[PDB]
């Protein structure tokens, strides 16, 4: 039994000595025989308003057109970015939510927060109205993130510091994942939905396989909390944001870090992280009510989209790619292209 | 106690089995990504206004 | 230069931005206090005074209170403490009688230093409702008050050692100059005390006014 | 279930008044905008009036303007045409159809059920070059309707409906905005065409088919309709 | 006809005064709109009744310009009839519409302090927009009859530019002249009254917010009395002067006729310092 905290060491040295001999080059090294990509400037095209309190998530829907958000001042608001009108405004129980999602189908919508629960909202009614399709209960911490899978499975994560698949017919705890030693701030489904990666507050991020429920790998380096997480369209890497004023690249399959972007007159946390469609640019949202742009091969900041006047508390990027929806505490979500 | 120590022995067993390829050939595969899907993104390059959907 | 149908769009979306005005006028006119303690120490007595969050909504001379309590949350403070920024006051609370503690004065101490001290709480009032003033005289007629606070030298008196914890309790404020704090020791059986947190409440909204219109 | 259900309608002497009321019960009537359509004896589907969701819109067909006064009760779920001057030219059947205006929405969906009338003794117009035309169960059959101006509006949507009545029975919807399928149509149903020439086709035609199609245009608020095509035996 | 006697002016004449006026007045106000325009995102209904002032101040400073001169010229005016009706009625808007701004924050204040919960305290931009609006036409209705036609005497041949000249006779604006100060004075005082005893008799003195707030509630009250007064006295004192000696004789009152020029130059001094003792009040 005296085996604990020595073998444990032992094992972790030789997945470090691993690490450190599949390592022989840098992303800078073998990059630097690339083009630049030049100033970037994005500007502001459409302006939602509406909202009266801080916006705390978003998410785009499939067609690239329609978009929801939610704010502390208990509502659920679908927007048409092309002509910004209000399609649905769904008033919440709880007015204390944290997350929101957008089915792929389009036929439903999730939220969460610090009621522990995760409410499942139907939009195409007979009735012409918005029903509480379902309530999903069983967590013991606030809710930070969900995601649908197909039309009847989600993902979320908590403070209950584990992330559950759930089964929205019946409404129980398929698979329940653990490990974390912290709580789950952020998640991110692979394009094929069958892995999926976790960032925790233990400064640790962890991809885990749906299928089988168990941990396949960990990645570490952060010194603070991670509170935002992405899969790079590939599907072999994924970039995470904490509070130390950093975000990283990690690779799966080198089971390794690859680059780092940061600067010296940053030293604000990052609330959000987004790729862009071809992988090139990678989008943090930041404390200092600005959102940075950085070109993710070279870790050299290609822009900036100012204009908020509070903090950027949610980001993200339309399936074709064609504009960039960035939500602030100011209760303002704008719409850069 | 001792279950706890046992799991994190047999996850730390788990997950140092993996292969694991050089970091040359994942900076190569990630640059080629990014250098095959160049002409698609409206991001990197400024679409002309004409097909815009957000002109506005 | 708008379809039929996409000029009824706008018709609907005109609506909803109506009915979101008013919801928001409506919920604009109702005070919001949070609900603090170190557990067990008198939280549930105030509640009848008057999983995850627990609201409770009452009224009191044609004012509408809300009063969050969080007690299942047992996770990073740090993560969720920024939701209530817009508070109009914290009402904490805290047990005289736990002074023994066979400890949990200190454990209160530290709670309410941090509280206090907060980055986001820096002009948010805190109502002090130091409970259990019927215990104290028993329990310092048997045992001293000398095995907390050490460097305490007075009278073992319901004048004395009460009125000092006060002072103790007071003196962990730094930001002396845009907040105030509001001590009070809870009644038995009698609506004093919705009556002091309805006079704080007035205060606090008129200071708020007086920011508000820029004198 | 979603149910509207009609009543006032009886002989009436010319030049009279009357009053029409339709009650709506299990969908949520405060949000939906209203129409009234009639129907001649013998002739195709007209509309008469629309009315819109929190009343603030209006609109009436060019003929009953000045006599027609429509109006809805919201709390208690109901919706009325008051009429005035009655002459010959209105005995018909009155049908009460519901309509929801939003990105992606589907109008004209639920139609009522109808209340008779028996009164005593710019305008873009559809056409269906076709009467009757006989089809056996198993084959394919095709219905052309022609429009005299493009219904392609700037923002790619073409509006033109289909709609199916059945011997004896209110219209149902079918196809909306050229391409789309209502919920609860089979799909064998599809409809495709060009602006100012569209077409509905049916693949593997079976029972409960036959009956009287109907092609509609939403493009300008005074809607109208085709004369409409029977399919028989 | 009237012993006009804006005219047989002694070298009493200050055009000095009007003139400076008209320098740190349009300073003032011009200093404020930059910051209220470009500098400042707060847009509540305080904000709003300020502004409101803002742009009578500046109504007041484009006026000025164009007015000391005339006393300098001596007897004549050089211009028409068309300066004569632009410049006659700017200044009419600008003194009643500073009085109705003053007196609508004072009671905005009273109303913030007195009764918190009320549900005045919190009305959206559109409200406070329709209040300024209504209250523009109300002040521009008050003397439109002063547009009307021109009264130019003929004594100075047809060079007089002289209002409220009427001397003889009660015309229509003295009553304009004499209840826009009574009721705002009033209002004012009751206003200042009730917001010192109310912010003090709930032991709420201390944490220097009263010390912030009563010395300039007192000064503002102070400001309204200071400029607003004499010009009052003076109409009083003539009008005791007629109605007892008469209309006869009539000239002996040029001795005291200056005076009410000079009480002009009080009631236009009330554009200077206005920005200071208001807008300067904001620490945010
Ligand atoms: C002497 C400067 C302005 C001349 C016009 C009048 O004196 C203005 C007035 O009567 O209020």
């Amino acid at each position: 039994l005296d085996q604990l905290r020595q073998e444990a060491e032992q094992l972790k040295n030789q997945i470090r000595d691993a690490r450190k001999a599949c390592a022989d080059a840098t992303l800078s090294q073998i990059t630097n025989n690339i083009d630049p990509v030049g100033r970037i400037q994005m500007r502001t095209r459409r302006t939602l308003r509406g909202h009266l309190a801080k916006i705390y998530a978003m998410h785009w829907g499939t067609d690239s057109r329609l978009l929801v958000s939610a704010s502390q001042d208990g509502k659920l608001i679908i927007w048409d970015s092309y002509t910004t009108n209000k399609v649905h405004a769904i008033p919440l129980r709880s007015s204390w939510v944290m997350t929101c999602a957008y089915a792929p189908s389009g036929n439903y919508v999730a939220c969460g927060g610090l009621d522990n629960i995760c409410s499942i909202y139907n939009l195409k009614t007979r009735e012409g109205n918005v029903r509480v399709s379902r309530e999903l209960a069983g967590h013991t911490g606030y809710l930070s993130c969900c995601r649908f899978l197909d039309d009847n499975q989600i993902v979320t994560s908590s403070g209950d510091t584990t992330c559950a698949l759930w089964d929205i017919e019946t409404g129980q705890q398929t698979t329940t994942f653990t490990g974390h030693t912290g709580d789950v701030m952020s998640l991110s489904l692979a394009p094929d939905t069958r892995l999926f990666v976790s960032g925790a507050c233990d400064a640790s991020a962890k991809l885990w396989d749906v299928r089988e429920g168990m941990c396949r790998q960990t990645f570490t380096g952060h010194e603070s909390d991670i509170n935002a997480i992405c899969f790079f369209p590939n599907g072999n890497a994924f970039a995470t944001g904490s509070d130390d004023a950093t975000c990283r690249l990690f690779d799966l399959r080198a089971d390794q870090e690859l680059m780092t972007y940061s600067h010296d007159n940053i030293i604000c946390g990052i609330t959000s992280v987004s790729f862009s469609k071809s992988g090139r640019l990678l989008l943090a949202g930041y404390d200092d009510f600005n959102c940075n742009v950085w070109d993710a091969l070279k870790a050299d900041r290609a822009g900036v989209l100012a204009g908020h006047d509070n903090r950027v508390s949610c980001l993200g990027v339309t399936d074709d790619g064609m504009a960039v929806a960035t939500g602030s505490w100011d209760s303002f979500l704008k719409i850069w292209n | 106690s001792i279950a706890q120590a046992r799991k994190l022995v047999e996850q730390l067993k788990m997950e140092a089995n993996i292969d694991r390829i050089k970091v040359s050939k994942a900076a190569a595969d990630l640059m080629a990504y990014c250098e095959a899907h160049a002409k698609e993104d409206p991001l990197l390059t400024p679409v002309p206004a004409s097909e815009n959907p957000f002109r506005e | 230069t708008l379809s039929a149908e996409d000029k009824a769009a706008v018709e609907r979306s005109k609506m909803i931005d109506r009915n979101l005005r008013e919801d928001g006028e409506k919920a604009a006119r109702e005070v919001k206090l949070l609900l603090l303690g170190a557990g067990e120490s008198g939280k549930s007595t105030i509640v009848k005074q008057m999983t995850g969050i627990v609201e409770t909504h009452f009224t009191f001379k044609d004012l509408h209170f809300k009063m969050f309590d969080v007690g299942a949350q047992r996770s990073e403070r740090k993560k969720w403490i920024h939701c209530f920024e817009g508070v109009t006051a914290i009402i904490f609370c805290v047990a005289l009688s736990d002074y023994d503690l066979v400890n949990r004065m200190h454990e209160s101490m530290k709670l309410f230093d941090s509280i206090c001290n907060n980055k986001w709480f820096t002009d948010t009032s805190i109502i002090l409702f130091l409970n259990k003033k019927d215990l104290f005289e028993e329990k310092i007629k048997k045992s001293p008050l000398t095995i907390c606070y050490p460097e305490y030298a007075g009278s073992n008196t319901y004048e004395e050692a009460a009125a000092y914890i006060q002072c103790q309790f007071e003196d962990l404020n730094k930001r002396k100059d845009t907040k105030e704090i509001y001590t009070h020791f809870t009644c038995s059986t009698d609506t004093k005390n919705v009556q002091f947190v309805f006079d704080a409440v007035t205060d606090v909204i008129i200071k708020n006014n007086l920011k508000d219109c820029g004198l | 279930d979603v149910q509207l259900v009609e009543s006032g309608g009886g002989l009436v002497q010319p030049g009279g008044s009357r009053k029409l009321s339709c009650s709506a019960s299990g969908f949520a009537f405060s949000s939906f905008g209203m129409h009234w359509v009639r129907q001649a004896p013998e002739k195709g589907l007209e509309w008469v009036a629309y009315i819109s969701s929190g009343s603030g819109t209006i609109y009436y067909a060019d003929t009953v303007k000045g006599r027609f006064t429509i109006s809805r009760d919201d709390p208690k779920n109901t919706l009325f045409l008051q009429m005035t001057s009655l002459r010959s030219e209105d005995t018909a059947m009155y049908y009460c159809v519901r309509s929801i205006y939003y990105y992606g929405s589907s109008p004209f969906d639920f139609w009522g059920q109808g209340t008779t009338l028996t009164v005593s003794s710019s305008d873009i117009v559809m056409t269906q070059a076709t009467s009757s035309v006989p089809v056996t169960p198993g084959e394919s059959v095709s219905i052309s309707c022609r429009s005299s101006k493009s219904l392609l509006h700037s923002n790619g949507n073409t509006y033109l409906y289909w709609f199916l009545q059945r011997p004896g029975q209110s219209p149902q919807l079918l196809i909306y905005r050229m391409s789309n399928l209502a919920s609860g149509v089979p799909d064998r149903f599809s409809g495709s065409g060009s602006g100012t020439a569209f077409t509905l086709t049916i693949s593997r035609l079976e029972a409960e088919d036959v009956g009287v199609y109907y092609c509609m245009q939403h493009l300008e608020y005074p809607l109208t309709f085709g004369a409409g095509t029977k399919l028989e035996l | 006809n009237c012993c006009v006697f804006r005219d047989d002016f002694i070298a009493k004449v200050l055009p000095p005064v009007l003139g400076l006026e008209f320098i740190f007045g349009l300073l003032g106000n011009g200093l404020a709109l930059w910051i209220f325009c470009f500098h400042l995102k707060s847009w509540k209904s305080s904000r709003i009744f300020l502004f409101n002032l803002a742009v009578a101040d500046f109504l007041l400073i484009i006026c000025l310009p164009f007015v000391m001169d005339y006393y300098v010229r001596r007897s004549d005016w050089k211009f028409g009839d068309i300066p004569c009706r632009l410049v006659l009625f700017m200044f009419a808007m600008n003194r009643q519409g500073s009085i109705i701004f003053l007196t609508v924050v004072a009671v905005d204040r009273y109303f913030r302090v007195v009764h918190p919960h009320h549900a005045l305290n919190k009305i959206s931009n559109w409200t406070a927009a329709i209040i300024s609006c209504l209250l523009w036409g109300i002040t521009v209705g008050l003397t439109v009859h002063l547009l009307k036609k021109k009264l130019l005497i003929q004594n100075g041949t047809a060079n007089v530019c002289i209002s409220f000249s009427i001397c003889h006779t009660f015309r229509w604006h003295e009553a304009m002249f004499l209840l826009e100060f009574f009721l705002p004075l009033g209002i004012i005082l009751f206003c200042s009254a009730r917001i010192i005893w109310s912010l003090r008799q709930r032991q709420m003195d201390r944490h220097a917010k009263i010390k912030r707030a009563i010395t300039f509630i007192m000064v503002v009250a102070i400001v309204f009395v200071i400029c607003f007064l004499p010009s009052v006295v003076v109409r009083i004192h003539i009008f005791w002067l007629l109605h007892t000696s008469g209309t006869q004789n009539c000239e002996v009152y040029r001795s005291v006729d200056l005076a009410f020029f000079i009480t002009l130059s009080f009631t236009y001094m009330n554009s200077m310092l206005d920005p200071v003792v208001y807008y300067f009040s904001s620490p945010s």
